[PDB]
DNA sequence: ACACACTCTCCAATTCTCTAA
DNA sequence: TTAGAGAATTGGAGAGTGTGTTTTTTTTTTTT
């Protein structure tokens, strides 16, 4: 997945009311065409029936954009893409960057040459009409209680961290203590610093502990980093309205933030 | 009775024949009968001045209109487009009654209202105010050319005004509105002006807004009726001004009336007074122009009221600008070039020295500018122009201003063991462009401390929210604007031998100590100071007394440049 | 415009709350009269005076504060009597010309404003005090004229209609008419109406009081008015919550039926089906493009728009709607009505009948007299007081009088095409009053008194022996028309027919045979006259609105229909495709449980139809067409 | 335009935003950055550019609806909007808010004995020792009456205070504590976290490549209190701008496309470190610190904090800390009383002038005998008036002048010695 | 070249009136 | 009593007319 639109409302049943005598009628609608009344049947006055937008009945729709995954590409080429439409229940179930399997109906539609004119082009545009898609306890408490009541549990829990690293036990203990933390005036949480030569396993250790905690974040002090430490304001690429982009430090509130090339 | 509002809106009521005629007669009778506190007719004088200068535009004050004919004052803001029409019709026949031939000059006269009490802020306008007379303030940012508009044809111009900077809250953004200027109001303003605008609030349909918002929302604009910045002296004003000039001690009264709350410092007040009135520019033979303005520099110890004097000068004068040290750039001081927002071409715009023009440009922390910014003012201070050649543009602009500056001595305190040049650290091409130079120092006399402290304590109890006698500040303001506009001193003769001998001797000594170098500029400076003293006395011709005053000021300010031990010998050398 | 607006100012001016007249105000109002005396047929001076708002601005202060000058008071009263005269009387009709229509509407607008302005109780108070003084004289012609013009002034004020379309008020709120009526009570002016109605020598004024009283009560029907009582607050509160509940429930149910009928997938999901074997209008099978669920209730016409009717082809419609006034007004009206019936009805009716009989050259409006007896008899019967309270009207002369008036209206409606609508309205009013007479004689039969029962037999005997009453219903049914009368007339006519047949049947049971104007009577032969197929068409039209018809209406029509079909054996006259369409809709509606008699009768007659159709296939043709009596009887023979 | 609040945004998601519409009496009741609750209804708005009417024409990967007369042969599309009928945050005012309980409390405070020390204890309960600092910082909250001279120039109201000390000790505690207590206050440092820093700056707006201003800390702290940490280390650009901001209480800009005067009316409380970390007890403050004489001469009061490792003192501090972790007037009483006190505008008495001028003369001749400027006389007036205001006295009686002189004299003596 | 808005015309549907079945 | 033919008024089916429609050079502030 690459991008997901805002939610789009869609008409189902139009509500018409007479300006002259307030008589009302409902029109079930036909593959996008509305059968507008010509005359009010009660008061026999032509061109007097008006569509009431907020009394009509609506449904939800969303537009999703998807790309072929990098594994199945021919060598050195750029990837292809398709457009998916999802209705009602399915209308908000995926987010950018993740990967899915989708089943749907392969539709094709003509397009108009200009918004005023009624001529259509001779080459059609196709899209997928989505039908289904798939992404690719007391027992635990008692186990935890028994394990906590076992001796040298502090050493054991520390030992469990980063099995690729064979000797730095007290560093693992410090990291474990940071993950547990104090409790709530004064700053209750803990901050730790790792120093020494480049090429040492410290970055791997950051990436390991980052993957252990739900509210975690990871970035670099270099300007090439994917997300900044500083909050800023920018124009939305879709609407070109302003949006406030908070930095990694804010997002990791009540969480751990790993910083590299500090 | 005109007040009998029944069964009709006021717009409908004043449309009726009976009420229209009553309003017409009441305004006409008000024009002929209105009297000042002295028993003088006000509008006889004002109409006669309008006719003598062919100006075709009559100003009325809301306050005394209300005070004498309240019923009309009550209707006026509720239906302005009706009562203003009736008022125009009534004024023209009074003018023709007094001056029967004036229809040869014009066939219409416009009445303009002033001092309307119900001022509103530029962001507090609401639909409650539509089609009523209002008053607001702001600074002009955009201003079209003057164009002709159908009616016959008349002048038309459109402007955009926004909230004055520093009246918006910190870090947020200003609101703005559009206004329309018709007939004699065009070129009553230019970009960067701050103005007071009285007008009618008016709205109309616009399809662009309806399609942009999706709701049936209208656009609005202000029709201007009177515009004024935030001479018109009466006979009584010029009479009192001219009568004051008879006093042989007028110099003491004017000098003692500058920055009144500052105790002591006689020399500073005198120097600032001469710079405030100024000498006269001239161009003998057409090929040799020379400037009129008198520049001033102040330097000395901290806590001696240097910054305070500039703020007073900013308040008493008109067309004044104030700026500080690192807060200004070379480009901001002179003029700048930009890609124009809507014309999409390179354009040139005025900086501080151009925007001030025939006014005062005040600088503070002059010691702490970047040197590359401070050297931008050399042309404007002497040649009195600003020449630019950038981005295909090649042009020059007027820079006809007076510069006043304040600085600190090197290391924070002045040493009398060293000369001015040794203590200030400014180069000769800068030092020589200031006409008056002053040095201010700490002193430690106990009686002077007691007097100063007692005066300051007295000042604090005096201003709680609750020498000769000085003038009221409004009288002094009237005096300055009269003197600069109605008197132009002529130098018909003076003693060349006396000045030449003194100058040669002075220059020779300046070579000896090197405290300041003395050049041709000093002679021309004394001519400027002599004319300024002549102007303070409202005299058309320079006389012997003026030349002696100029020489005294010049030599007194020069002796202070020297080392303490040398000053005694120098003072005895130049005995006057 | 400006000329009148400038000159009319002369009357005076207002100082806070004290009004100061000008010293020549009398001459000034005389000049206003001189303006009106030379006014245009467009009523331009009246529109100008209205625009200047002279009546509201000056005349009300003059009447309230300066009435001590009796000549000035008289001048002001007569001036505003001329100004307030109803627009229909001023123009003579609602104009056809658009310019005169605009002037009429503007004049009526100013009259509406005057009616609102007159709501101040002080005016009615001064008027009542003045009138109280005048009646103490037991007088000069000018005194009689002042009484006359006072009565006509309040008449004119009451007469101009309220714009319910402007007000759009909810029930139990006060309209302009309601507030003004309450002001009549608050002024005590009503007491003088009851004096004038009850005092014998004031008969010349009683005719005017009839118009005043009948103008007041227009919005309230006597049955619901008799219903009111002090506990109505909680009753309306609780009932309104229940009404709101059922309304919400109905909308929910209907929504869900539509929701199930529609498919679940979106409107562009597509698909197409062939209905194999079902041929088109063309040579081949139908192709169906809509959703699968729609075939469960398919009819091919669902895609078609209705036929566009011509302008002049439209039927008549009601220009009025049911209402209820504020509870304070309802209580006051009930008290006044009770006191009028207690003191004034018989004396006023005798006086009005005397004037209508004597004064034929004056062309007094008989419809008010019939309205008043129709209203007060219904109120009296709803309260079930003794018949003695309405004694004067309980005589044969009333039946003959209203029969000749109603038949005159019928003949005029047929002959006088240029006014047939108004003649129909007059005829409808007469029919309503006649129905109340029948209800009254029916009620006294179930009284405990033999004397009034014998009087009832005497009246009913004359009504059934004479031709006119038994022939009249058939005469009205024969000439009912959709342009001529709205369906309300048909409802009243058929319900009155049911009541007439009920009393006729009860009267026929008294002897072995009834003889009438001369022939031996037969009830079944009389009912055979109603077997005309036009009458059945009118009945079927009234049946289309059975859900909106009253319970009594539905009972009456279905009872008469079953009797006519079953006992006369004319059943096949009801075998009609239009009727069968209505039966289909009837049995389809889930609300059928409320209409047991109607659905059982429908299934019964359809059973007869299918029993015949099983033998004879020609019934499918006969179903399209209306039957002559001979055809109805021949269909069973085959 | 509104956006999802920080509490709702699901992890990894981009924020969603919505258009809200306000009408009639609710207009301009919310500013950018505010967090509010809105009540109303969700509605559907058509594309008005494609409809046509007798009054006005139509202007002109999805499709809209079709088949209305007003729409011709075009197609119509909708969008979602939220119509809000109500919005709320998520001298006479004192009379309206203070009940009889609050009136009784401020009256009891006005009648209190040794109220000065009681308020010091109440506002700074955590602090140990250092009463002079507590008295000095407490007086700053009461300010001093500003005055406008008849010719239009104005005289400074706020006092400014400076604290120098060793990085190990109390100076940081005062700043963060008063900031937590006080309304409408700003914390910052000479090593500021923005391009603006302590005073306004110019930035080019990419929406037009046009130059505009951006606010610094002293603009936002207008009409409030400003706390500056590590003040000994500061940018030169701000240091020059501070010269004007300290006394003139304004900021002046003159650069390409921008010319303005901006307000900076503020009371400053500054914290600084001496050279080599620990204060040299043998040397004056002016020898110890980094600040220049022009900036240093601006402050009305100075104080010095330096540690020494006394065992009992260390043990007491440790026990205080651990006991605090183990666990007269409330802060709202101080707030209510302070807002009550700041409405008084006491005058100086005629007799007080003699004492004031005498004390200034004594100080000046002492300075001349072994430098003091006119600014010190102003500070005497400001401090004494603040004392009178804090006791809610009607005029500046001599008892206030004596203590004000004592504080100033002790500060200057320990600055010099 | 292909869509709205407006103006205008002629053909024949609906009702009145007189007549025969 | 029920139904068809000749004359008058009116609706609307249909035609005609007018109009609209990323990629380069230069400046200014502040970051280095
Ligand atoms: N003689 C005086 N009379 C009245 N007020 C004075 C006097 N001398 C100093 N002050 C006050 O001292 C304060 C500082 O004034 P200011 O003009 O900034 O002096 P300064 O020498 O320019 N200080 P600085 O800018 O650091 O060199 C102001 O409040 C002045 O009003
Ligand atoms: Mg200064
Ligand atoms: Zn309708």
């Amino acid at each position: 997945v690459i991008r997901t639109s805002q939610l789009i409302p869609e008409m189902q049943e139009a509500f018409f009311q007479c300006q002259v005598c307030a008589h009302t009628t409902r029109v079930e609608m036909d593959r996008g065409r509305i059968a507008e009344p010509s005359v009010c049947g009660r008061c026999h006055t032509t061109h007097s029936m008006a569509l009431i937008h907020n009394r009509s009945l609506f449904s939800d729709k969303q537009m999703i954009k998807l790309q072929e995954s990098p594994e199945d590409m021919p060598a050195g080429q750029t990837p292809h893409t398709v457009i998916l439409f999802a209705h009602n229940d399915l209308v908000d179930k995926v987010q950018p960057g993740d990967r899915v399997n989708v089943t749907g109906i392969y539709r094709a539609v003509p397009i108009r040459v200009n918004p005023r004119v009624s001529n259509v082009k001779s080459v059609y545009k196709t899209h997928i009409d989505v039908i289904h898609y798939r992404k690719t306890s007391e027992k635990r408490v008692e186990l935890l209680k028994e394990l906590s009541r076992k001796p040298d549990i502090y050493e054991r829990l520390a030992s469990a961290l980063a099995p690729s690293i064979y000797e730095h036990e007290d560093i693992k203990k410090g990291i474990l203590l940071q993950l547990f933390g104090g409790t709530r005036k004064f700053r209750a949480e803990i901050n730790i610093l790792l120093c020494g030569d480049p090429g040492t396993s410290k970055s791997q250790l950051l990436q390991y502990v980052y993957n252990l905690v739900p509210r975690g974040q990871y970035t670099s002090g270099k300007g090439s980093s994917a997300v900044g430490l500083t909050a800023y304001v920018m124009k939305d690429p879709e609407t070109r309205q302003l949006v406030l982009q908070t930095g990694a430090l804010v997002l990791s509130d009540n969480g751990i933030c790993c910083i590299d090339e500090f | 009775n005109l007040e009998d509002l029944k069964g009709h809106s006021v717009r409908e009521w004043v449309s009726m024949a009976g009420p229209r005629l009553e309003i017409h007669h009441r305004f006409k009778n008000f024009l002929r009968t209105h009297v000042d506190s002295h028993g003088h007719n006000v509008f006889k004088e004002r109409i006669s001045d309008m006719c003598k200068e062919n100006r075709e535009s009559l100003v009325v004050n809301y306050e005394d209109l209300a005070a004498r004919e309240h019923v009309l004052a009550y209707f006026l803001p509720e239906a302005p487009a009706e009562l203003l029409q009736i008022f125009d019709e009534a004024a023209l026949e009074v003018v023709l009654a007094m001056y029967p031939k004036y229809d040869r000059i014009t066939n219409h006269i416009h009445v303009r209202i002033s001092h309307l009490p119900l001022v509103e802020e530029l962001r507090s306008l609401r639909q409650l105010h539509l089609n009523q007379l209002i008053r607001t303030s702001g600074v002009v940012t955009s201003c079209t050319g003057v164009l002709p508009q159908l009616s016959i044809y008349q002048n038309y111009q459109r402007i955009r005004i926004q909230e004055s900077p520093g009246k918006v809250a910190a870090g947020r953004l200003p609101r703005s509105k559009d206004a329309i200027l018709l007939a004699d109001l065009v070129d009553s303003c230019k970009p960067g002006d701050e103005i007071e605008l009285t007008g009618i609030y008016h709205n109309n349909y616009d399809g662009s807004l309806n399609t942009a918002n999706g709701f049936p929302v209208f656009a609005t604009v202000i029709l201007a009726n009177h515009v004024a910045k935030k001479g018109e002296l009466t006979d009584e004003d010029v009479k009192m001004i001219t009568s004051l000039s008879k006093d042989q001690q007028i110099g003491e009264k004017i000098f003692a009336s500058i920055a009144p709350s500052i105790y002591g410092h006689e020399d500073i007040k005198r120097g600032l007074a001469l710079a405030l009135f100024g000498g006269e520019p001239k161009n003998p033979g057409g090929k040799h122009k020379v400037r009129g303005d008198i520049n001033v520099l102040l330097c000395g110890d901290p806590g001696t009221a240097k910054s305070q004097f500039l703020k007073y000068i900013e308040k008493v004068s008109s067309r004044a600008i104030f700026t500080t040290g690192q807060g200004a750039s070379a480009v901001g001081l002179t003029a700048y070039v930009q890609r124009h927002p809507v014309s999409r071409e390179w354009t040139l715009e005025a900086g501080a020295l151009v925007l001030a023009d025939r006014g005062v440009c005040l600088i503070d922390e002059f010691d702490k500018m970047n040197d590359q910014d401070r050297t931008s003012i050399h042309e404007a201070m002497e040649q009195q122009s600003i020449s630019i050649s950038k981005a295909g543009i090649v042009t020059s602009l007027q820079a006809r201003c007076t510069v006043i500056a304040a600085a600190n001595p090197i290391g924070g305190r002045y040493d009398p063991s060293l000369t001015f040049s040794e203590n200030v650290d400014l180069t000769e091409p800068i030092i020589s462009r200031f006409d008056i130079l002053c040095v201010v120092r700490d002193t430690v006399d106990p009686v002077q401390d007691e007097m100063l402290a007692r005066f300051v304590v007295g000042s604090h109890v005096r201003h709680h929210p609750s020498g000769v006698e000085p003038l009221p500040q409004e009288v002094l303001k009237k005096y300055i604007i009269y003197a600069k506009e109605r008197v132009h001193p002529k130098l018909n003769q003076m003693d060349q031998d006396k000045v030449a001998k003194m100058y040669s001797d002075l220059r020779k000594e300046s070579m000896a100590t090197g405290s300041i170098p003395i050049t041709v500029r000093h002679i021309e400076s004394m001519i400027r100071m002599a004319e300024a003293h002549a102007r303070i006395h409202l005299r058309d011709y320079v006389i012997e007394d003026d030349v002696n005053m100029a020489i005294r000021v010049m030599l007194e300010s020069f002796i202070d440049t020297q080392k303490f031990s040398v000053m005694r010998s120098m003072r005895k050398t130049f005995a006057r | 415009n400006c000329e009148l607006l400038a000159t009319c100012s002369a009357l005076g001016y207002l100082e806070g709350d004290t009004y100061h007249k000008e010293p020549d105000c009398l001459e000034s109002v005389k000049d206003l009269i001189r303006y009106l005396r030379h006014e245009d047929e467009t009523r331009d001076v009246r529109q100008q005076l209205g625009a200047a708002q002279i009546l509201q601005s000056d005349l009300l202060p003059i009447l309230t504060q300066h009435h001590q000058d009796k000549p000035l008071f008289d001048a002001v009263i007569r001036l505003m009597v001329n100004l307030t005269q109803p627009a229909l009387l001023c123009f003579g009709n609602l104009p056809k010309e658009p310019s005169f229509r605009h002037h009429f509407l503007q004049v009526l607008t100013y009259l509406q404003a005057y009616k609102e302005a007159f709501a101040s109780e002080k005016a009615f108070g001064v008027l009542s005090e003045t009138l109280y003084e005048l009646l103490q004289l037991g007088r000069q012609e000018e005194d009689n004229l002042l009484i006359e013009r006072i009565l006509l002034l309040v008449r004119n004020i009451l007469h101009v209609p309220a714009d319910l379309d402007q007000e759009k008020k909810i029930d139990d709120d006060a309209s302009a008419h309601d507030q003004l009526l309450w002001a009549i009570h608050l002024s005590g002016l009503d007491d003088l109406l009851l004096f004038l109605a009850s005092s014998s020598a004031e008969e010349q004024w009683s005719l005017h009081v009839l118009e005043i009283v009948s103008l007041m009560f227009r919005d309230q029907n006597p049955e619901q008015l008799a219903g009111v009582g002090q506990g109505r607050l909680a009753q309306e509160r609780s009932a309104d919550f229940a009404e709101l509940e059922v309304l919400r429930q109905r909308e929910m149910a209907e929504k869900k039926t539509r929701a199930l009928q529609r498919g679940n997938r979106h409107s562009r999901f597509g698909g197409s089906y062939i209905v194999q074997g079902l041929k088109s209008i063309g040579e081949r099978d139908l192709i169906f493009h809509k959703g699968l669920h729609n075939l469960r209730n398919y009819s091919s016409d669902l895609g078609k728009q209705p036929k566009k009717v011509p302008k002049r082809r439209q039927a008549a419609r009601e220009l009025s709607i049911q209402r209820r006034s504020a509870l304070n007004v309802r209580l006051f009206l009930r008290d006044f009505c009770s006191e009028f019936l207690e003191n004034c009805y018989n004396r006023l009716m005798g006086s009005v009948k005397d004037h209508l009989l004597r004064e034929k050259a004056q062309q007094h409006d008989e419809t008010y007299y019939m309205w008043a007896l129709a209203f007060f008899m219904a109120f009296n019967r709803a309260a079930s007081f003794r018949p003695g309270l309405v004694s004067e009207t309980l005589s044969v002369r009333t039946f003959h009088f209203i029969e000749q008036n109603l038949t005159n209206y019928y003949e005029m409606m047929l002959t006088d095409r240029k006014e047939a609508a108004s003649w129909a309205r007059r005829m409808h009013l007469a029919l309503k009053a006649y129905q109340e007479l029948l209800a009254t004689v029916n009620e006294m039969d179930i009284s405990p008194d033999e004397a009034v029962r014998e009087s009832s037999r005497i009246i009913k005997n004359n009504i059934f022996y004479v031709m006119e009453y038994r022939e009249l219903f058939l005469a009205l049914f024969r000439k009912f028309d959709e342009r001529c009368q709205p369906r309300s007339f048909l409802r009243d006519l058929v319900e009155t027919t049911h009541l007439f047949l009920k009393m006729l049947e009860r009267f026929c049971r008294s002897r072995g045979n009834l003889v009438v104007q001369e022939k031996e009577f037969n009830f079944l032969d009389y009912l055979k006259r109603f077997a005309c197929s036009t009458v059945v068409r009118a009945y079927v039209l009234l049946l289309r609105s059975y859900q909106q018809n009253s319970a009594h209406t539905n009972h009456c029509i279905v009872k008469m229909l079953h009797r006519l079909a079953h006992d006369l054996k004319m059943e096949a006259l009801l075998f009609q495709l239009s009727v069968f369409c209505l039966f289909n809709r009837l049995l389809s509606d889930p609300a059928a449980g409320a209409y047991k008699e109607l659905v059982t009768f429908a299934k019964y007659i359809l059973g007869k139809f299918f029993a015949l159709a099983a033998v004879n296939q020609k019934a499918f043709v006969e179903l399209l067409f209306w039957k002559n009596t001979a055809v109805v009887r021949e269909m069973t023979e085959g | 335009r509104i956006q999802e609040t920080q509490a709702e945004l699901p992890r990894g998601s981009i924020p969603r935003s919505l258009e809200v519409i306000l009408r009639a009496e609710a207009v301009e009741s919310a500013q950018a950055g505010d967090k509010c609750d809105f009540t109303g209804t969700l509605i559907v708005v058509p594309d008005v550019s494609k409809l046509s009417t007798p009054g006005a024409r139509a202007e002109t990967e999805t499709e809209g609806i079709r088949g209305l007369r007003a729409l011709g042969v075009r197609d119509l599309s909708y969008r979602l909007v939220f119509l809000a009928c109500c919005v709320a945050p998520t001298a006479e005012s004192i009379k309206n808010q203070m009940t009889v309980k609050e009136w009784e409390k401020v009256f009891e405070m006005s009648q209190d004995k040794n109220l000065y020390h009681n308020l010091c204890t109440s506002l700074f309960p955590t602090i140990h020792g250092n009463d002079e600092v507590k008295r000095g910082v407490l007086l700053m909250l009461f300010g001093g009456v500003p005055k406008t001279t008849g010719e239009g120039t104005s005289l400074r109201g706020d006092i400014n205070v400076c604290i120098v000390g060793d990085p190990s000790t109390a100076k940081s505690q005062f700043l963060k504590h008063v900031e937590e207590f006080s309304p409408r206050a700003v914390y910052t440092s000479g090593k500021a976290s923005s391009a603006a820093g302590l005073t306004a700056a110019v930035v080019r707006d990419e929406e037009s490549h046009e130059f505009v201003i951006e606010a610094g800390a002293l603009m936002l702290a207008d009409n409030g209190v400003c706390c500056i940490d590590e003040f000994d280390k500061m940018d030169v650009r701000d240091q020059v701008a501070i010269h004007e901001a300290m006394e003139q209480q304004t900021i002046s800009i003159t650069k390409a496309g921008v010319k303005a005067t901006l307000n900076a009316r503020t009371s400053i409380l500054a914290a600084a470190n001496p050279i080599s970390g620990h204060y040299d007890r043998s040397k004056s403050l002016k020898q110890n610190i980094n600040l220049s004489a022009p900036i240093m001469s601006r402050f009305d009061l100075f104080f010095i904090l330096v540690d020494e490792c006394n065992e009992v003192t260390d043990y007491a501090i440790a026990r205080r800390i651990v006991d605090l972790h183990s666990r007269v007037y409330s802060l709202d009483d101080i707030r209510r009383y302070l807002l009550f006190a700041r409405q008084f505008k006491p005058k100086i008495s005629k007799e007080s002038e003699d004492f004031i001028v005498e004390q200034y003369k004594h100080l000046r001749q002492r300075d001349g005998s072994g430098r003091i400027t006119v600014r010190q006389l102003e500070s005497m007036i400001r401090l004494s008036e603040a004392m009178a205001r804090m006791h809610c006295c009607d005029e500046v009686q001599p008892k206030h002048v004596k203590e004000a002189f004592r504080l100033l004299n002790k500060s200057i003596i320990r600055v010099e010695t």
